[PDB]
């Protein structure tokens, strides 16, 4: 049942303090090796100074948004696809302003 | 005009999804003539405008849904001068009849197990 | 859900004698699958020497502390829920000083 | 007697699995009369003795396999002065015809995505 978290169910909301880093970790299984990409508010996420993406040693893919700002709030989706199919996981980030 | 707030789904079906939203803060620049609703299939980054002319009623039925696919939504306010920026996008909404969503949500899947990663640590 | 090292030959990971060896394994299932460890076809049970816990990153961990030559063997992570069961396997060899 | 070494699978089918082993280090205690082979279905911890009386030939066909299930094996040497301890257990062997094992091994599976774990850090 590859349904993916937070797509059928309501996604979880995780609060982060403004100015601090937020790490998004997601483990994905598939043959063949599924190619994964990140999205934010229905827009593609692209590697920046601020936004970094790498695969953690010991398995799953990581997205790291550094120095969180109020504007960084939204729906973060981890999309993973291979020859047989695609599956998404979603999560919501809220920012605690000082 | 300021972006609309709190986009949520009132009702959902294979056929259509009814989405509502909270009106933005009253700027007094020009009265809001209506709103535009945009939908996006969760995986893709293609945003499509659902209504061709603005709607005033703050709840809207969305059609043209590929059955079983999940969608997200945003709203843009529109006045005489033009269209504002989009709202913060909604939680994903799957185009399924309520019983099928319930069925899928409470369905068992056989467990899958990953490779065992063995590593050395130092006492 | 075939599970690693069951159809394929399991990987062999060498460890130095006297050091700790960490076994990490991530598992998916609805409902939440109950997992248990086995060694050489015997159930692994929590000891002073052998510890088992679920990581904060997700995934279940087995930690065998102060490895000895006798600790060699086939280590299997068995996971089961109402719908089914799936195993992953791996082989530990010990490098004596 | 010392435990046999390197328990390997020579051939595997739905019907039976043929397993071999290396003879243990030779001792002047008493000549090895034969060996006993034990099988265990990988998940369970139940070990069953395959042969009721010892076998001398260092390769053995194992029957009574539930099709599609994976098994591990150990061997015990036996002399006039009793049975020795078991060998280090084999790599798991699935009871499938070679073509079905090949088919399953090279089969595509739709991806599954885990919950997104969000955590706070600071530099």
């Amino acid at each position: 049942g590859p349904l993916g978290s937070g797509i059928l169910m309501a996604p979880k909301t995780f609060w982060v303090n403004e100015g601090k880093h937020a790490k998004f970790r997601c483990y994905v299984m598939g043959k063949p090796e599924p190619e994964i990409e990140w999205h934010w508010e229905g827009r593609p996420l692209l590697p920046d100074r601020r936004r970094l993406m790498y695969r953690d040693r010991d398995g799953g893919f990581v997205l790291k948004v550094l120095y969180c700002q109020a504007k960084d709030r939204g729906l973060y989706v981890c999309a993973a696809r291979n020859s047989a199919g695609q599956t998404l996981s979603a999560v919501q980030l809220h920012v605690k302003e000082p | 005009p300021a972006a609309p707030l709190d986009v949520k789904c009132l009702e959902a079906n294979k056929d259509y999804i009814i989405i509502s939203w909270k009106q933005p803060a009253v700027d007094g620049g020009s009265p809001i003539l209506g709103y535009f609703i945009d939908k996006c299939e969760v995986g893709t980054d293609s945003w499509s405008q659902c209504n061709d002319t603005p709607v005033k009623f703050a709840r809207f039925p969305v059609t043209g849904l590929i059955e079983g696919r999940s969608y997200i939504f945003r709203v843009r306010a529109v006045n005489k001068m033009g269209i504002g920026f989009p709202s913060r996008v909604s939680e994903p909404v799957a185009a399924l009849d309520p019983a099928e969503k319930a069925r899928l949500k409470s369905r068992p899947s056989a467990p899958w197990t990953g490779q065992i990663i063995v590593t050395e640590e130092e006492p």
